[PDB]
This record gives structure tokens, C-alpha cells and sequence, in this order.
RNA sequence: GGAGGAAGUA
RNA sequence: AAUGCGCAGAUACCGGGAGGAACGCCGAUGGCGAAGGCAGCCACCUGGUCCACCCGUGACGCUGAGGCGCGAAAGCGUGGGGAGCAAACCGGAUUAGAUACCCGGGUAGUCCACGCCCUAAACGAUGCGCGCUAGGUCUCUGGGUCUCCUGGGGGCCGAAGCUAACGCG
């Protein structure tokens, strides 16, 4: 589900590109309340917070709906499968019989014109969103509210899924793409299905621009820096990480459970 | 956990030992004994004699709570099989069920080279 | 799959005189139905390499009667090829 | 110790429900009795197990009754 | 458009409201799939051998129908969801066979 | 009678 | 026996839950396919063969160099899955030593989708097709008013004949 090329150049011997055998012939985003303005790659003091970021391309945001609890009992029709450059998945422009138009992450096996509805009484066909106290066990499900009525904050990149392992009181057991089993409320809205574009990990960027075209600048490595900048200030030659593998600010990056320990959320997890 | 009189037993006879235990009609266990807890070790653990001695240690501390008649659910295939039953069929606690639940599969889990 | 109507509808449209249930004209146009119907099977079940063999038998079987017609009567050959569009 | 087969009358062996016509095809544990114990024929047994297994799915028949007194 | 036999087992610990709520969930389904309802052998509860959903009792149902094959296996998809239902099996019209004739 | 599916060491 | 596990609560138990592979009896000496191979149940699609009906075509048949397709297990590439088993690796023990058989762990792999190698004790070490040459005997599968006749298969002794024999029949 990718498009390799022929080696008329270097780079484009191995580069692969994604599947558009499912995007609705389209290009234009219905410039309603959807497209917004953009920004850049540091902070509010002008000091690079996350390093090795910038450049890239002009992108336009697409207002995605994660709060699928404001259109309960008001069905909707999937209209179109669109590209979004701000997420690994694609998006879906879907039409509501109300006359409204909105956006949802694109799940698997999602067809066009296919009824899709939010609500506790909605069916299990992929696309529909509802609380988890209602979604049965062993169900592929994505876009989860961690806490009720905050928005989908779990499982929403390409190909990601999540099962349902069983109910416990007003709380539900969830398996995330990581591998944690977390207590989440049962009244947290999640949509059913597995996110689309499960082939994103299979792509190949082939060259160096495709790094730069995606904002991700080139990543210099510590063994080349000077001990003013990095611990591993590889002085003479490719001398080694003179113990022990670490980060520009000093903390080792080899197996340091950096997660907080005296944290309330730890009560709700089983790693 | 509670001091009762009715109960249930349990036997597990490996090719090399015969660990046995006992409990109540519920599931809460109280006592157990083995070819080691009798005192033997090594390949002597699989000697039916030793196995016959294991149920004895089990036969006691049950009575040390006040049992009367118990149930016997065997689970295994070795040679400490009957030597616990005969040890348990005649010990002081009459039986009401000579059950066998030896775990026989349906050819699912491929075994070691043995 | 195959119904009765799928049979005689073809047959009477080829039975070169009524009563003809099986002639080299009919045989082909009765295999050629299954072939054209069986090939669109092996399109989805592309891994059924166990049914793919009988087709080559079915095809190669049909390979021979056309070699009988074209041998004996030229005139009935292409006059049957044009009816179903066969062999290219 | 005899067999069965003729013990029963006109029973539809393709009927995956008349359990009272089957629970004596099961030995004292659930294991289907073999042809050598049911007088059946070749075809007769095959058609039977396919229903025995069927009937075993609807919750009617067991797979392993525990073995009492050996 | 062939004749199949459907089989439906159901929880017992429920009232004839639910117990009849679900029965229509069956009925107004075969219509949505186009089944010629021929009979029904609502034999009823049976005390199962082994437990299913750790319950040994189940309300049995039955439905010999004549539905198309071009819409069959997708059916139990609509059936095997209702967690009140936890045992479904569909079997072709096995036409009867002689024994001890 | 033929046929099918328990040894320590140079 | 030891490595190993185990006072930090195991081995055995009861309740709950997760996750994978593979289907006990039936099951056999049986069936199916060209071979490789194929074993829970249900269903959708699908190939091959066989029996009777006295209907049709009327030699259209057989083999088949080259070609094309399939092809156990192992191995490979890319993504997964991974309960059990387990090459390589480590330790325990036997030993004259043990780079092994016995044991404690254990990665790849065995599982799934796609695309490759295409190899063999691929063996019935028996190419396919047809005709004729005694029988007896259990069995799988059709048919026919039936411990009877007939068609297709798998086993078992054996007529004549063949072989160096074993043996085939
Ligand atoms: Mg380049
Ligand atoms: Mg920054
Ligand atoms: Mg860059
Ligand atoms: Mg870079
Ligand atoms: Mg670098
Ligand atoms: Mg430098
Ligand atoms: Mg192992
Ligand atoms: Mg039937
Ligand atoms: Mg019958
Ligand atoms: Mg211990
Ligand atoms: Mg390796
Ligand atoms: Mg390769
Ligand atoms: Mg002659």
C-alpha cells in the first residue's frame, strides 16, 4: 500500500509514498470554520524549547472534532476522505442532517455516504462514537477522553487501535497502543474503529529533504559536540561516550523511569 | 479459614513427587503435605511409600481443626496415586467422592522433547 | 452458483438443432461459461492454487474441440468465436 | 456388556438436539463411544459425530464429565 | 435463496419482557435480510451440561428459514453482538437421514 | 507365522 | 543429584481476568487430491472424480521436448503476533575430557498477511494411456427387488508368467 519508484536518481531508489487509493479525488478543504492559522518552532521567549525543529512547509490547520458529545442523537453522513498534514491519519469531512459540517479522524474500513452517529444508542459499525460503559468488550476503539468531557486524548495516530478488556464499576479497562492497562471512566466518549493509514510506518523518506519538509530539522549528535554543549564531548577522535550515556542537560537516557512516582495517575495503571 | 468439620482434599502426583492438599467445600485451604514435608528428598519424593506418608501429615492437621468426612479430587497419573487414596480412604476421615480431574488436553500445547 | 436457467439458456442458444444438449459447439459454450465464471473466482481467492489447475484442464479441454471444429468445419469456427469473443 | 444402535428406534442421527438419544453415545466421561461399541457403520458414524460435535456446541453435551470411582 | 436452520440460545435469568424484547430483535432482523420464516421450535430452557457464561441454564430458540446465501454470514454479525445472546449457530437444511429403520 | 502402528564403556 | 526456584510467602487450591497457538474420543489398517500435502464446528465461493438414465456430438483420442503453474520442512525480505516447544548462546551433572545424549534458562523460528529460494528417502526409490492373463479375502463409495449382480478405490495370500534373487501378481 505504497508507491515505490524506479532508481532514475539516488534517494528515489528506496523512497516510498503513501496510499491515496482512498482519498476522495479531492484537494480543497471546505474553508468553513475549519481552516485556521499557524505558527513556528519555539516558544514565547524566543528560546528554542524543543530543538531541531522549524522550516518545513506551509500548513493550514483542520478543526478536528474530538468532542463528539455535542451532536448526540443527531446523525450524520460521511462525505469525503481528506488529507491532513498535521496528523499521521487522514480526516473525514462528514455532513450532518442538521446541516452542519465537521471533521473526524479517518478510521479503517470507513466508506462514503455511510451513516455515522454519536450517542449511547448508536450501533457498533465503525465510525460511531459513544461512552465506553456502552461499548462492548474486545472492541477496537480510538479517540478516547481520559477524563469525561475533555476531548479525545488517547489513540488517534495512524493505524492505532485499542481494545476493551472489561468493566469495573463506573470505570473501564483499556489497552493502549503502548501497552498500559488504565482505569478510565465509563462515561468518556470514544469512537469505534481503528485509525486509517496503517501503512504510515511502512513509508520511507528516501532522502534528506523529506526530513526537512516535515519540520524535523537535521539532528546533530552529541559525540561531535564539545563538552560545553554536550556531555559526550568526543575530544580526540571517535573516542567513546566516557560514561554514561546521557543527554545535553545531563540526565542519562538509557533506562531512567522519568515518570513521576508520587503521582495520582499511577493509581489507575498497570504498566 | 474457618474451623469446620466438612471439607475437601486434593492430590497431585508427579512422576517424581505427590504433593497433596486439603480444603473445605468452598475453596479456602488449610493444610497440605508432600513427599518432602514428610521428610524425604530427591527421587525418594516419587516413591509411593513417601506419597502414602504425605497424606498422613495431611490427615492430621485437618483433624486438628475438627474434620469428619472429606472429599477426594485426584489430579495426576504417577505412582503416588492410590497410595494416597488408600491412605485417605482409611485414615479417619470418610470420603464422599473419588473424583479424577487429571488434566487431559485436546492436543493443543506442544510438549518438551519428552 | 450455477442454476438450471444458466444451462438451458445457453443450450437453446447453441443447440444447433433442438434436443442438442451437448455438441462441440455447445460443449465449448458450456465450458466457456464456467471458465468466464471460474476465472472471476480466482480473482478474489488468488491463493486457491488447487482450483486453478482444473481451469487449465477446463481451458485446455476447450483448447481441443475448437481444434476439432477448425479442423473439420472452418465455417462454424469464427462464426462461434465472434459470438463469445474467444482466443486472442 | 452389549452395545446400543438397535436399542434406539427411528431417531434422526442428523438431529443435533435429541440429547436423550445421545447421552448414551458418550461413555461415562463424554468421549464418543467408538464404532466398535455402537454397532454403527462407516457413513453412520461420520454423520453422527458431525451432529454430536454440533450438539456439543449448543451447550447440550459435555466434553469431559469427571471420572467417579476408578 | 436456500433453506437454513438457525439456532438461538439465551440467558434464563430474565423476565418475559426482556425475554420477549429479544425475540423481536430476531424477528425484525430476518426481514432486514429477507428470510422466509417457516416455523420455530421455541422448546425453551434446558439445564446445560457445562456452564456457559458460568450459567448452566439457557432459553433455547429455533427458526427454520429460507434466506438467500448472498446475505447470510453477515447476519450473525447482527446477532452475536447482543450480549444477552451468547450462543448462535446456523446450519444448512440437513435433510433427514434414516437410522434403525 | 506374516503387516501395521526398556542399554554405563573403550 | 545438582544448576534453578523458594521465609521477599512459592509448589498444590478456589474465585476472576488476559493471550496465544492447536483440535482428545470419533480416528482406522479409512477417505480426498497430480504431487506437496489435508483432521474441531458453521457458512460463502470453488475444483476434481464416481454411479444410473440407451439423450447428444461423432475419433474430437494418448503421450508430450521447450514453456507456464503448484510444490512439505528449513531459510529470507517487510509488517505484525508470541501461551507452549525450541536451533544457536550460558550454566548443572556423567566423563579420561563432553564443543553431545540427561536437566535449569533461553533468542531466532514454528503462528498471520504479502512477495521470494523450488530443494528432498518428493518413496510405491515403480512416468502416463489402453487391451488381454485364475482365483480367494476384509473394507471405503454408488447403483440395481439384494448372504445376488455390477462400477469406481485401499489393504492381505496366492494361477501362469517374470527376476540374480528378495519379490511382483
Ligand atoms: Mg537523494
Ligand atoms: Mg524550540
Ligand atoms: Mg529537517
Ligand atoms: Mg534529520
Ligand atoms: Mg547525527
Ligand atoms: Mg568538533
Ligand atoms: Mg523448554
Ligand atoms: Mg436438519
Ligand atoms: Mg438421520
Ligand atoms: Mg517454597
Ligand atoms: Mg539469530
Ligand atoms: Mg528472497
Ligand atoms: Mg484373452
Amino acid at each position: 500500500a505504497v508507491k515505490k519508484f524506479k532508481p532514475y536518481t539516488p534517494s528515489r531508489r528506496f523512497m516510498t509514498v503513501a496510499d491515496f487509493s482512498e482519498i476522495t479525488k479531492t484537494e480543497p478543504e471546505k474553508s468553513l470554520v475549519k481552516p485556521l492559522k499557524k505558527t513556528g518552532g519555539r516558544n514565547n521567549q524566543g528560546r528554542i524549547t524543543v530543538r531541531f525543529r522549524g522550516g518545513g512547509h506551509k500548513r493550514l490547520y483542520r478543526i478536528i472534532d474530538f468532542k463528539r458529545w455535542d451532536k448526540v442523537g443527531i446523525p450524520a453522513k460521511v462525505a469525503a476522505i481528506e488529507y491532513d498534514p498535521n496528523r499521521s491519519a487522514r480526516i473525514a469531512l462528514l455532513h450532518y442532517v442538521d446541516g452542519e459540517k465537521r471533521y473526524i479522524i479517518a478510521p479503517d474500513g470507513l466508506q462514503v455516504g455511510q451513516q455515522v452517529v454519536a450517542g449511547p444508542d448508536a450501533p457498533i459499525q465503525v465510525g460511531n462514537a459513544l461512552p465506553l460503559r456502552f461499548i462492548p468488550v474486545g472492541t477496537v476503539v480510538h479517540a478516547v477522553e481520559l477524563e469525561p468531557k475533555k476531548g479525545a486524548k488517547l489513540a488517534r495516530a495512524a493505524g492505532t487501535s485499542a481494545q476493551i478488556q472489561g468493566r469495573e464499576g463506573d470505570y473501564v479497562i483499556l489497552r493502549l497502543p503502548s501497552g498500559e492497562l488504565r482505569k478510565v471512566h465509563g462515561e468518556c466518549y470514544a469512537t469505534v474503529g481503528a485509525v486509517g493509514n496503517a501503512d504510515h510506518k511502512n513509508i520511507v523518506l528516501g532522502k534528506a529533504g523529506r526530513s526537512r519538509w516535515l519540520g524535523r530539522r537535521p539532528h546533530v549528535r552529541g559525540a561531535a559536540m564539545n563538552p560545553v554543549d554536550h556531555p559526550h564531548g568526543g575530544g580526540e577522535g571517535r573516542a567513546p561516550r566516557g560514561r554514561p550515556p546521557a543527554s545535553p542537560w545531563g540526565w542519562q537516557t538509557k533506562g531512567l523511569k522519568t515518570r513521576k512516582r508520587r503521582k495520582p495517575s499511577s493509581r489507575f495503571i498497570i504498566a | 479459614k474457618r474451623q469446620v468439620a466438612s471439607g475437601r482434599a486434593y492430590i497431585h502426583a508427579s512422576y517424581n513427587n505427590t504433593i497433596v492438599t486439603i480444603t473445605d467445600p468452598d475453596g479456602n485451604p488449610i493444610t497440605w503435605s508432600s513427599g518432602g514435608v514428610i521428610g524425604y528428598k530427591g527421587s525418594r519424593k516419587g516413591t509411593p511409600y513417601a506419597a502414602q506418608l504425605a497424606a498422613l501429615d495431611a490427615a492430621k492437621k485437618a483433624m486438628a481443626y475438627g474434620m469428619q468426612s472429606v472429599d477426594v479430587i485426584v489430579r495426576g497419573t504417577g505412582a503416588g496415586r492410590e497410595q494416597a487414596i488408600r491412605a485417605l480412604q482409611a485414615s479417619g476421615l470418610q470420603v464422599k467422592s473419588i473424583v479424577d480431574d487429571t488434566p487431559v488436553p485436546h492436543n493443543g500445547c506442544r510438549p518438551k522433547k519428552k | 452458483p450455477i442454476t438450471k436457467e444458466e444451462k438451458q439458456k445457453v443450450i437453446q442458444e447453441f443447440a444447433r438443432f433442438p434436443g442438442d444438449t451437448g455438441s462441440t459447439e455447445v460443449q465449448v459454450a458450456l465450458l466457456t461459461l464456467r471458465i468466464n465464471r471460474l476465472s472471476e473466482h480466482l480473482k478474489v481467492h488468488k491463493k486457491d492454487h488447487h482450483s486453478h489447475r482444473g481451469l487449465l484442464m477446463m481451458v485446455g479441454q476447450r483448447r481441443r474441440l475448437l481444434r476439432y471444429l477448425q479442423r473439420e468445419d472452418p465455417e462454424r469456427y469464427r462464426a462461434l468465436i465472434e459470438k463469445l469473443g474467444i482466443r486472442g | 456388556k452389549a452395545k446400543v444402535k438397535a436399542t434406539l428406534g427411528e431417531f434422526d442421527l442428523r438431529d443435533y438436539r435429541n440429547v436423550e438419544v445421545l447421552k448414551r453415545f458418550l461413555s461415562e466421561t463424554g468421549k464418543i463411544l467408538p464404532r466398535r461399541r455402537t454397532g454403527l457403520s462407516a457413513k453412520e458414524q461420520r454423520i453422527l459425530a458431525k451432529t454430536i460435535k454440533r450438539a456439543r456446541i449448543l451447550g447440550l453435551l459435555p466434553f469431559t464429565e469427571k471420572l467417579v470411582r476408578k | 435463496m436456500r433453506r437454513y436452520e438457525v439456532n438461538i440460545v439465551l440467558n434464563p435469568n430474565l423476565d418475559q419482557s426482556q425475554l420477549a424484547l429479544e425475540k423481536e430483535i430476531i424477528q425484525r432482523a430476518l426481514e432486514n435480510y429477507g428470510a422466509r420464516v417457516e416455523k420455530v421450535e421455541e422448546l425453551g430452557l434446558r439445564r446445560l451440561a457445562y456452564p456457559i457464561a458460568k450459567d448452566p441454564q439457557g432459553y433455547f430458540l429455533w427458526y427454520q428459514v429460507e434466506m438467500p446465501e448472498d446475505r447470510v454470514n453477515d447476519l450473525a454479525r447482527e446477532l452475536r453482538i447482543r450480549d444477552n445472546v451468547r450462543r448462535v449457530m446456523v446450519v444448512k437444511s440437513q435433510e433427514p437421514f434414516l437410522a434403525n429403520a
